[PDB]
């Protein structure tokens, strides 16, 4: 029969070295191709709130739904999430410092089509 | 969450998991919540075994006479040392005598055997074995335990309960110790290593209430009058079955008196020889989980009280793992009569007073003359109010300690 | 041989702000463009029950059969089950507030070929 | 099984599982068959020394 | 219908043999044909700190964002992993020697579409 080679779909990522102590990085489905995203890792630099948000604006984050996911403190990676977000469904994950002090905030995963 | 554990097979890092049954070789837990355990670390079975001193020790029969029976030394098969001897009678009793170089004092002593049942057949297929001693004017203090199928089918030791005293014995100038039985057509029981232990401590009793009827109510008022504390040996199924037996909240209810305990005697009451081993450890299990949900802690649910009084070495050996003491079953004095330091946590006998408080009442008499533990036991559907009240007056007129089962296997 | 890239299939989710105290989110696999659903993350913002239904109707909620599958406590994220509804099986997600106040729902997952 | 715990990372409801080696920071374990402690609660060297 | 055999995506592995005590193994997703990875596997050899970066520069590292992901001591692999870097994100993953002497460092994986 017919063979064919999967290779996985597109690579996203989200970053920001320094964020100051207060501050967050704003993982925004509209910077992705297909203007959805499923975040696998979170390498968190320092303590940090994640937090999953849904806008009243298509384009701009203005708060209507907001949960606090999870807490991490310390330095590390939280391997083997799926936190997910669209463009169109106009869904934002926020993770916030909470370190006392600036940290980078890398986050990675994947594109899903919408 | 980090990077996954270093391995081959299945590896996997998680923040939090969810599981029904967790099987692991290695388990290095930061911060353990597990109050319930239902495997105890303890094995009690031979930490009691070599306590006190060795009276007799059998490992030489030059001292032993045959007053009536035979005697030899048991070099195939031996508790301790070199030997152990074995005693064999036909259509008699057997009575063998050592008498001692000089007039032993045994005040505040008790007395504690090795036994293993080969045969005894007749009027019964069991008898009771009487350490008997012997003063200076030829007055007997006898001490006794009971010889079974099951509970004596492999090497146990016994701790012997008080039994009778001719009036007068000076237990100051003991001259000559007796071990003796009841007549049977056959006798074949081996003996070995007897024990000395320090009794001299104030006498002690033990009140267990088996099965869950509901006339535990009646009896926590009863014996709440004089607090004395009241074991519930439970079994967790039989909760709610019944009018007969204590609803879950009616359990709860008792188990908040300050006199009241629960100790395990398994979820569906599977007694031993009417079950498989593997069985009866489910139920064991069981009992314990279902126990410590209803709010039955550690020290409270390390006892369990053998179903129908039923048991040999095999269900003591699987016990063993989750349990640190049981107790059997038996009709008279001597049956709830022990020293207070045991030798066995697992072989030692309850009387009964579901047939009339006679023999108890007698044991908590003798408990407190002759500074022994003594463990009563009854149904609250066989006995009686008035019952209730006689042994409860009984107890609190006597010179006694009532004691919970967790402060007496604390005290060993 | 043949390579050719996958991207995963169409992002779905279903957001609430402000459900009150006994109320619910309702996620429908009619709303999906293929008409299954499978959720794999319930944020939820307070206490919740998750409950699946089917209905009687083709097209709403009738209740027929009805789980409940889990309680949730406090803030969080359930994060990758596979909670899973059609629309011609009828089958319906209920995430009901069980908190004593206002919460906000948001359930994301993927959308399944019927 | 349930549905998966709360939490970000890699989360999981299980029914049976079976491992060599098991690290927790926390274990909240409703019934427990481990009589075989390697590593005892008790820190012995202190209590003594004031009797 | 149609039926395919699916070969899974692009082998990615970095190596280096007697990393010297401080050193790294530089693991640049510029060295995918699709521009991006998602490594599984790291076999360390001896004690390593595994470490992802974001760089100022879209071909070279100059350190920006930085978080020190795990530690791992003694000889082994750590498996089944999805730490993920990118070429057009400018990210980075360095494992570091710890050993106080020599290591091998096998990295494996797969190469995932930007
Ligand atoms: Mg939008
Ligand atoms: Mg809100
Ligand atoms: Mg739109
Ligand atoms: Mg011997
Ligand atoms: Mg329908
Ligand atoms: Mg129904
Ligand atoms: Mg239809
Ligand atoms: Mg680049
Ligand atoms: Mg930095
Ligand atoms: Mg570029
Ligand atoms: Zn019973």
């Amino acid at each position: 029969t017919d063979t064919i080679v999967n290779v996985q779909g597109s690579f996203f990522s989200a970053s920001a070295s320094g964020v100051a102590d207060t501050e967050s990085l704003l993982i925004d489905p509209q910077d992705a191709k297909f203007g959805a995203i499923e975040i696998h890792n979170i390498a968190h630099g320092g303590s940090v709130d994640v937090e999953l948000l849904t806008s009243s604006d298509d384009t701009e984050l203005v708060e209507d739904a907001a949960v606090t996911l999870d807490s991490f403190t310390g330095e590390g990676i939280s391997q083997g999430n799926q936190i997910e977000a669209s463009d169109n469904t106009n869904t934002y994950i926020r993770i916030t410092n909470t370190s006392g002090g600036a940290i980078d905030i890398i986050a990675t995963g994947r594109e899903v089509s919408q | 969450t980090g990077l996954n554990p270093d391995g081959l097979g299945r590896t996997a890092a998680f923040s939090n998991t969810s599981a029904e049954s967790v099987s692991a070789v290695d388990a290095t837990i930061d911060r353990l919540y597990a109050q319930d355990r239902i495997e105890i670390p303890t094995d009690s079975r031979q930490l009691f075994s070599t306590r006190g001193t060795v009276l007799r020790n059998f490992e030489d029969l030059s001292g032993w006479t045959a007053n009536i029976g035979s005697l030899s030394a048991e070099t195939s098969d031996v508790y301790v040392g070199s030997q152990s001897a074995r005693l064999t009678a036909s259509s008699s009793a057997v009575d063998i005598r050592y008498s001692f170089g000089t007039a032993q004092d045994f005040t505040g002593k008790g007395f504690s055997m090795a036994l293993k049942r080969i045969d005894v057949s007749g009027s019964s297929d069991s008898t009771p074995i009487k350490i008997r001693l012997v003063d200076g004017n030829t007055n007997y203090r006898t001490f006794s335990a009971r010889c079974r199928p099951g509970g004596g089918d492999e090497w146990g030791r016994r701790d012997f309960g008080f039994e009778s005293e001719d009036t007068g014995f000076d237990v100051t100038n003991v001259q000559t110790m007796t071990v003796t039985t009841n007549s049977r057509s056959s006798i074949d029981i081996l003996v070995d290593d007897i024990r000395v232990v320090d009794s001299s401590g104030t006498g002690q009793v033990i009140v267990t209430i088996d099965d869950v009827h509901t006339g535990d109510k009646t009896a926590a008022e009863v014996f709440g009058r004089y607090g004395i504390p009241i074991g519930l040996a439970a079994n967790a199924k039989f909760l709610d079955q019944s009018s007969s037996k204590l609803t879950t909240q009616e359990f709860k209810d008792l188990l908040a008196k300050p006199h009241v305990y629960a100790v395990n005697h398994g979820y569906n009451h599977y007694d031993y020889g009417s079950y498989s081993i593997d069985e009866i450890e489910d139920d064991v299990i069981r009992g314990k989980y279902e126990l410590q949900d209803l709010g039955v802690r550690e020290p409270n649910i390390n006892h369990y009280v053998y179903p129908s009084g039923n048991y040999a070495q095999e269900s003591i050996d699987m016990l063993s793992n989750y349990h640190v003491m049981s107790w059997g079953t038996g009709a008279e004095s001597f049956d709830a009569l022990t020293p207070n330091q045991l030798t066995s946590p697992w072989h030692n006998l309850r009387c009964s007073f579901d047939s009339g408080t006679a023999e108890a009442e007698q044991a908590v008499n003798d408990a407190a003359t002759y500074n022994q533990t003594a463990h009563i036991y009854f149904h609250s559907d066989n006995v009686t109010q008035s019952e209730m009240e006689s042994v409860a007056q009984t107890i609190n007129s006597a010179d006694v300690t009532p004691i919970t089962l967790m402060d007496f296997y604390n005290q060993q």
